[PDB]
DNA sequence: TCGGATGTATATATCTGACACGTGCCTGGAGACTAGGGAGTAATCCCCTTGGCGGTTAAAACGCGGGGGACAGCGCGTACGTGCGTTTAAGCGGTGCTAGAGCTGTCTACGACCAATTGAGCGGCCTCGGCACCGGGATTCTCGA
DNA sequence: CGAGAATCCCGGTGCCGAGGCCGCTCAATTGGTCGTAGACAGCTCTAGCACCGCTTAAACGCACGTACGCGCTGTCCCCCGCGTTTTAACCGCCAAGGGGATTACTCCCTAGTCTCCAGGCACGTGTCAGATATATACATCCGA
């Protein structure tokens, strides 16, 4: 009967399906409605797409075209929100943002 | 707040003209309007920020937010990421309506005769900046001493070296004159947060000369380079403008 | 059939490491008394989570602690890991 | 040299059906309005009178901004705009105090 | 006659140079016997994955570099470019460990 | 051979669809795939609780939004809200 | 006449307000701010008085707790009064901002 | 729409709070910076009451709305439910 | 009404057995109240992402035990987990 | 009842009912919830306990919330276990720093 | 580490049972030190041992020694968390109960006042002296003379003591009042004393604090002095305060 | 007042359930407070972890980590029984006296 | 006041391996379906939030003398940085041994589940004693001499 | 030493919330089938552990010295303490009614299930991004 992934009717990329047994088989709940998986999916692939922006300009400054840990700590340790997102996080091999006091500068 | 005047509450809305009316338009003439900050040049991809409506090109705001503070070029306001602005879609095709040209490149180099053509036609007030010669990357500067400071008739020489980077990065700007002030190294360096930390892509030498000039009217004594100056400045005020007098009348007249 | 007990190697961490980690954290001028503080800070950081991922190695009746353990025991610690699975 | 029968529509408010006295535009959406127009109409409806898109959650006015940059284009582009608005306004507190 | 900084220029040369790099500062097999013999206290003939070495390592410095932030912060906050034990025990006081 | 699903071949996608010219690493690709995991285990948690909080039994699409709009700050729960209404109107009208 | 040292009838404050339980912020103002809060996310709010005593319990816990952490940073350097850099230090190493 | 009340926050009653923290001595300047401090927390706290508020579909919010919210935010409070 | 519980009683009685020359006011009581619910979320909540991450979809006394061995710190975890070691083996005596 | 074959005050069938409930897993285990309603019975009887010395400390018979706060930032592992917790009514421990007591 | 053992004590003979019956005398002063607790200064009652430290104390008389002070041990000051750092020992009781029959259910707080006086009489400190006014056991006087090599040796000084309703959970309040020229010695009569203050035991007793004041006297603390006048005093150094002092206190005492 | 019993009646808390002896450098584990002598003890737990009288384990891994030298009880097995420190002390010496080797012991 | 010794930013040849895409494969996702049931929603009891007198008084404001403390300047002194020589061992790999994680098939004891049914537990009423209240007086820190 | 509050102590009294009894509803208990997760012996093989000489990066040790921690100190000044004056939080409390709780009930929506199959992963393979290194040129720090 020609059968369509739920992620093509939803116009996304991440799986809707996937996301879907995710929650039913998560013990999140006895019942879940057919919009939290598309509408989850949607989020998630948004915040993929917002990190992996940041990520590709970090790694463009650097003048590598692969996006290395590094890069990922750049965008998301710039990014105030990203930050308070992930704030309890720590990114692997991802190293420190380049900081320096004014009082420790040479006089 | 944003309560209606007697004349807001029963204001005539003004009808649109109709008849086929043209009208001649000129690059001089919305010029400071359609101009962004950063690069100095046409706006393209406008993208506005949303808490104090400003308009900046999409890579120049970008590289903005990314090489550098997170205000805002011009106001300096909190401006945490792309998600603080929104892209003006009216104003671009207003822009390449009037504009069937559009932009071109957006190099450093650009912008510094950009900045050089901004200083022919309208020099600012006892200041001046030119290139030494061939080079655009090395300058000169000259501002002269204001009237209220205590360096009436100075005269002061100054070196301007622009980065690579431009305007994303502050330029290196430095004193050749010998001169008396609490801020001032006694090599040529500027004690200047413009300089240094507080720099904004939308800054020009004139800005940043004014700033110098203004620096001279008020010292800051708070976080000096020469710290018996600002002893002397904070202790006493005769000995202070004595001395700088003396420096100007002997290192700079 | 094989065991082996192993004393002091919390000097093992060394003055130029503890430097180094000092530098990247941001510091011009280092204490002498700064050593010893951070050799006791990480030796009660690592009892701590190293603690949690053996409980969790042998809740899962293992004799073999993975790094998904040191992945939760950190996480329950509100230091969430990323990039070794989770 | 542009025919001005063209440019009407980006300087036109869709409140008043003529140009930005006073442009004041939406945060969220970037639209723009007249103050006078679009003050007493977020006195009834929060949300956008064209994209629809919510303004705030209770106080629209914490949303709305003068567009300076705006209005001055659609000044310095309408012939005579500014002299007819200013005449009519001291016009009108011409018979009032 | 020989060529010396003075003391402070390597400092600042060293904190440049190890805020752009992300590699793992502290020994590896140092680190391993330290993780080896904290956990002989726990658990008897205990085999480890080197991944988990490796993530308690990363964890490890990354605490501790986050540590030495806040630490220089209180060291500056009393006015001294130098970090003491005084300033450890206050970041680890506000921050609820201590 | 006991196949372990991952999430690899959806960020690699959108990676394509932000920055068709730029590449990805093994690690950064593992810790993408932890935040997306962390990310959803938040939600759907924050979706639970939201669910037992009012004696409801089902998780709809408005006990995620909610989360989102009590987990992510600012702009960024603005967006997502925005991306997750256009997914779920879209599916619902395409059946 | 009858005088007292700087310091002491503050020390005496002290004591006194640490051994007693009661809350400190009056009650009235502070409702008023809740409400006045609470009006930029939704329109013609009713609030239980359990929330708001929680509201207040939860506030002014807040602000003792971060009072302490805040004349810790005020000793740390060698000073005895209180300074908004010392809670600029409290809050960052908290991790707040 | 309600006034500032941001002043309602008076001196003494932060006087008081420093006194119950142990703070000897108080500067000027601290006063303006604790009514700020206190109106982040309290905006962040009560958005995310309001907001459990809001997903019940109710029109009056409850302690329970901010219970969850300081839980959620890490501040767990006893005495009131949960 | 809908009968509103709690662990009144149950605190009472070993608040009795402790003390028994001494009551507690109601402040106080929903404070307990409000520890013994949030010990329980904390546990039962740890022990279920035990079950989860072995794959297992069982929360025996197991679970419970490790997951109190995690959350309570130090000599509060053995007495605790002796507690409960002692209580199941009492309803093993007696079933 | 289960409560009285495992010698607890706590109800065990409540507490496995709460389990049963609020999504934590598919089967719940028979010895779960006598093991959970046993350590609750623990922690409320050590707390009961100390507030209950503490409020013997204040010359009271009826244990307000300060006793309670009293008697878990006085433990350092009940400190720990309810570290991001506040107890409404409990005030703070009385402490003043040495370098605030008067000098000169 | 450290219990490896030596060359005699891997082969030590076990040390035989005096099975013959024998009787064995003991004085109740024979083993005072071992069944004391340090807290109440009585015979120990349902005895609780620190796990760290294998010290020994009363129920009731530790956890409340626990519940108001440091959490630390009363005796060596090793830290214990709370009341489940230590565990009941009912080898103590029942040797107690086979020895002394007599476990006497009164304790505090007039009773270790007076236990302590006793204590007091019996062998005071070095040159020390401390004993009540008048019939009220809880505001004592003591006198403290010069200890040699000093630059207070000679002379007397007269201080009162106020002992708290919850002694000795509590340290005492003592305040000298003969007006001393000393750093940590206050002109109103209040002492600096860290060991009256926060780092207080409730297994200290008067004569430990009258003896710290007496060790105070000779090389005193200017880290936290009371008067910040004296701290230059001491920054002469040891030179002039031998002839500030002793003329300033010791011409106003002997 | 001056009290007098029978030294077999104190003497199951003095004596040793590994030697059957009197304790000699008393050694107490503490997740149980039950006191052996140094030597027996200390070689008892190189074959099991767990308590020789009540089977509680000592340790999880090093059971070395739970046991105190106990002074107290030590001195009181001193006190009581009559002669013991006497019988040991001359023991050490008399062990010391063909062997020159480590006197601090 | 400045040119030369350090070592950092930068440029480009060049081999290496992990990023990336093709492929057979297999399982999880999709499709059509019924019907139990959670949830929607109009209806209705009624608790609890909200307004507002006015009257009180303790609490909040304003102001002023001044004493303790923030803070910039200076100097004795030592602890820590910089750089080179001696020396410890981390890092390398080469690899055999096998512990033990991981997977599979089988046997079986565990717990959800429907059902019968009685008390444990909550809403609710009431006498009373812990405790907030209250005011005379004990008395203990404080500030000056 | 002595004046003066100001916290503590003690005997008396008004008051309301803590505690025990009771009606009774509903959730915990008792008891049996049975699908099935869990126990578990059995088995493939990934991967962790011990091995072990060697180039050498790095830890270590030490001498010289200067920036910096630290105590001392004079001076401007800003909170402290306190009496007076201004201001509104607090309280009693009757009363309008929003709106949260509960209930009766039709029904849209999701679990449940057999089947078809292609999306997703493990596996294999070619090479370009990047690590690498000799090699420039460069910005930058510092004494005679
Ligand atoms: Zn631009
Ligand atoms: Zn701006
Ligand atoms: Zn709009
Ligand atoms: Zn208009
Ligand atoms: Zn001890
Ligand atoms: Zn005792
Ligand atoms: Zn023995
Ligand atoms: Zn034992």
């Amino acid at each position: 009967a020609k059968a369509k992934t739920r992620s093509s009717r939803a116009g996304l990329q991440f799986p809707v399906g996937r996301v879907h047994r995710l929650l039913r088989k998560g013990n999140y709940a006895e019942r879940v409605g057919a919009g939290a998986p598309v509408y989850l999916a949607a989020v998630l692939e948004y915040l993929t797409a917002e990190i992996l922006e940041l990520a590709g300009n970090a790694a463009r400054d650097n003048k590598k075209t692969r996006i290395i840990p590094r890069h990922l700590q750049l965008a998301v340790r710039n990014d105030e929100e990203l930050n308070k997102l992930l704030g309890r996080v720590t990114i692997a091999q991802g190293g420190v943002l380049p900081n320096i006091q004014s009082v420790l500068l040479p006089k | 707040t944003w309560e209606l005047s007697l004349y807001e509450l029963q204001r005539t809305p003004q009808e649109a003209i109709t008849d086929g009316l043209e009208i001649v338009v000129s690059p001089r003439s919305l010029h400071s309007e359609l101009m962004c900050p950063i690069c100095l040049d046409m706006l393209k991809n406008t993208m506005t920020t949303k808490e104090c409506l400003h308009r900046f090109c999409a890579d120049c705001i970008i590289t903005a937010l990314r090489s550098g503070n997170k205000e805002c070029p011009t106001c300096r306001k909190k401006l945490v990421s792309k998600r603080s602005l929104r892209p003006d879609p009216n104003f671009d095709a207003l822009i390449s309506k009037i504009y069937p040209s559009g932009s071109g490149s957006r190099s450093a180099l650009k912008r510094i005769n950009k900045e050089l053509s901004d200083l022919a036609r309208d020099p600012p007030a006892q200041c001046s900046a030119g290139p030494v010669g061939d080079d655009m990357f090395h300058w000169q500067a000259t501002i002269m001493g204001p009237n209220d400071s205590p360096y009436q008739g100075g005269v002061f020489f100054l070196t301007i070296h622009f980065p690579t980077d431009y305007p994303f990065k502050p330029p290196k700007v430095a004193f050749t004159t010998r001169i008396y002030h609490p801020n001032i190294n006694s090599n040529g360096s500027i004690c200047l947060d413009i300089l240094r930390s507080q720099w904004s892509p939308a800054l020009t030498i004139s800005k940043v000369l004014l700033s110098i000039c203004s620096l001279l009217c008020d010292p800051n004594p708070d976080d000096p380079l020469v710290p018996e100056i600002a002893r002397i400045y904070k202790t006493d005020r005769d000995k202070y403008n004595r001395i700088s007098r003396e420096w100007t009348q002997k290192y700079a007249m | 059939r094989h065991r082996k007990v192993l004393r002091d190697n919390i000097q093992g961490i060394t003055k130029p490491a503890i430097r180094r980690l000092a530098r990247r954290g941001g510091v011009k001028r280092i204490s002498g008394l700064i050593y010893e503080e951070t050799r006791g800070v990480l030796k009660v950081f690592l009892e701590n989570v190293i603690r949690d991922a053996v409980t969790y190695t042998e809740h899962a009746k293992r004799k073999t602690v993975t790094a998904m353990d040191v992945v939760y025991a950190l996480k329950r610690q509100g230091r969430t890991l990323y990039g070794f699975g989770g | 040299r542009i025919k001005i029968t063209e440019l009407n529509p980006h300087l036109m408010c869709v409140l008043c059906g003529g140009y930005f006295i006073d442009a004041t535009t939406i945060i969220e959406c970037l639209h723009s309005f007249c103050k006078t127009c679009i003050v007493r109409y977020l006195e009834t409806s929060k949300y956008c009178p064209i994209c629809d898109v919510q303004v705030h959650k209770t106080r629209p006015l914490l949303n709305i901004r003068s567009d300076k940059t705006l209005q001055d284009i659609v000044y310095k582009l309408v012939p005579g705009l500014f002299k007819n608005e200013m005449k009519r306004r001291r016009d009108f507190y011409a018979a009032h105090p | 006659k020989p060529h010396r900084y003075r003391p402070g220029t390597v400092a600042l040369r060293e904190i440049r140079r190890y805020q752009k790099s992300t590699e793992l500062l502290i020994r590896k097999l140092p680190f391993q016997r330290l993780v080896r013999e904290i956990a002989q206290d726990f658990k008897t003939d205990l085999r480890f994955q080197s991944s988990a070495v490796m993530a308690l390592q990363e964890a490890s410095e990354a605490y501790l570099v986050a540590l030495f932030e806040d630490t220089n912060l209180c060291a500056i906050h009393a006015k001294r470019v130098t970090i003491m034990p005084k300033d450890i025990q206050l970041a680890r006081r506000i921050r609820g460990e201590r | 051979k006991t196949r372990k699903e991952s999430y690899a071949i959806y960020v690699y996608k959108v990676l394509k669809q932000v920055h068709p010219d730029t590449g990805i690493s093994s690690k950064a690709m593992s810790i993408m795939n932890s935040f997306v995991n962390d990310v959803f285990e938040r939600i759907a948690g924050e979706a639970s609780r939201l669910a037992h909080y009012n004696k409801r039994s089902t998780i709809t699409s408005r006990e995620i939004q909610t989360a989102v709009r009590l987990l992510l700050p600012g702009e960024l729960a603005k967006h997502a809200v925005s991306e997750g209404t256009k997914a779920v109107t879209k599916y619902t009208s395409a059946k």
